[PDB]
């Protein structure tokens, strides 16, 4: 009642990295629960976007540099509730990851939550009042530097002036979950 | 059936009573309250800080029961009254079936039962639907409801925890303080209160 479940996931590379998403992740991740899903990209085909409609309606997506889809944009702005959230895959700023690229973007987009892709590396944290995800490779895929990387996504819930965000991890046998906030300054 | 001189047996069974006294007297329930949660705040691995927490609490003590906080301190013979309030003839850490763990697991049960008597039908439904894990945090969401049981308030009260599922239940595995067992005796309640 008030709540919005976001799930934000990315750099799936099915097929060519992974053929799928863990079977731990594929149980748990249901239909009819979730409002809206805020894609990084590099999902890479249309097996993985038509997946994604199974868990929920409303998914939008941004470009990733191994997607095969030219339609999705290079990045996009999105108002749930209260937040303003941008969205962009990532590989666009250099070095990876850039703390101070990543601030720009988010007074470039004027959003209250960046979310980003590309690295494989779950990030959650607030940096001058603003928050940043990047909800790491949901199939744990290898990146440029790296193989063994842990599979990850993360489900927001929004309500109000404030923002739970939830990453789901696997880590040996167990899904781990961890819990941060976020309220509007 | 036994052959204990300590005090152990004697403060679990007077908290028994006091709890079915205050089932009517709110303002022994409040006082209560507060020296359960002196207890539950305690470590009862630290045998000195928890002799001391039920050493501190001997004005209520005395109102139930003068014999809990007696010492014949009969001569200069014998331990001295100081030395008796920390040893293990006044409370003693090893005893095999109310050593201070036990004491306070079942002080922990004792608040959660405490504060169910007069909680609305929502609550004691609650109790009933939730696994022991989602109680144990649902207990946690009722604060002061309930008891304090939250990290720091409670000793060997955990981080809250959370169920890979769309969306998480929050879930407490504190089973050293609220046993499964508990739990099962604190759901057995909720229900005789539906029942009334």
């Amino acid at each position: 009642a008030g709540h919005r479940l976001v799930l934000v996931l990315g750099d799936l590379h099915i097929p060519h990295r992974c053929n799928s998403l863990p079977a731990k992740f594929k149980k748990l991740l249901v239909p009819g629960k979730i409002q809206h899903i805020l894609c990084t990209g590099n999902l890479c085909t249309k097996e993985s976007y038509d997946y994604l409609k199974t868990l929920a309606g409303d998914v939008h997506i941004v470009r990733g540099d191994f997607d095969e889809n030219l339609n999705y944009p290079e990045q996009k702005v999105v108002t749930v509730g209260q937040f303003k959230i941008g969205l962009i895959h990532g590989h666009q700023v250099i070095p990876w990851g850039d703390m101070a690229s990543l601030a720009l973007l988010q007074r470039q987009f004027d959003v209250d939550i960046l979310i980003s892709g590309h690295t494989h590396k779950f990030e959650a944290f607030e940096h001058e009042n603003k928050f940043y995800i990047n909800p790491g490779s949901a199939t744990g895929a290898y990146n440029a530097l790296e193989t063994n990387i842990i599979p990850s996504f993360v489900l927001m819930d929004i309500q109000a002036s404030t923002v739970v965000t939830y990453v789901y991890q696997l880590i040996g046998d167990d899904v781990k979950v961890e819990r941060i906030e976020y309220k509007k300054p | 059936e036994y052959i204990r001189m300590a005090k152990n047996k004697e403060f679990f069974d007077a908290l028994e009573e006091i709890a079915e006294s205050a089932k009517n007297d709110e303002t022994l329930r409040n006082e209560l309250a507060k020296v359960l949660d002196d207890i539950l705040k305690t470590d009862p691995s630290d045998p000195e800080a928890f002799r001391k927490i039920v050493a501190e609490h001997q004005e209520f003590w005395d109102e139930h029961d003068p014999s809990l906080m007696e010492f014949n301190e009969g001569r200069f013979f014998g331990k001295s009254r100081k030395q008796y309030l920390k040893s293990d003839d006044f409370l003693n850490s090893t005893d095999p079936t109310y050593n201070f763990q036990k004491l306070h697991q079942f002080a922990a049960e004792q608040r959660v039962k405490l504060g169910l008597e007069k909680s609305d039908t929502d609550t004691l439904v609650a109790i009933l639907k939730n696994n022991p894990e989602e109680c144990r945090a649902y207990i946690e969401s009722k604060k002061p409801g309930l008891g304090n049981f939250s990290e720091g308030n409670v000793h060997g009260w955990l981080k809250e925890e959370y169920t890979p599922t769309i969306p998480p239940k929050a879930i407490n595995k504190s089973t050293g303080v609220l046993s499964d067992e508990a739990i099962k005796r604190i759901k057995e309640q909720a229900r005789d209160l539906l029942l009334l």
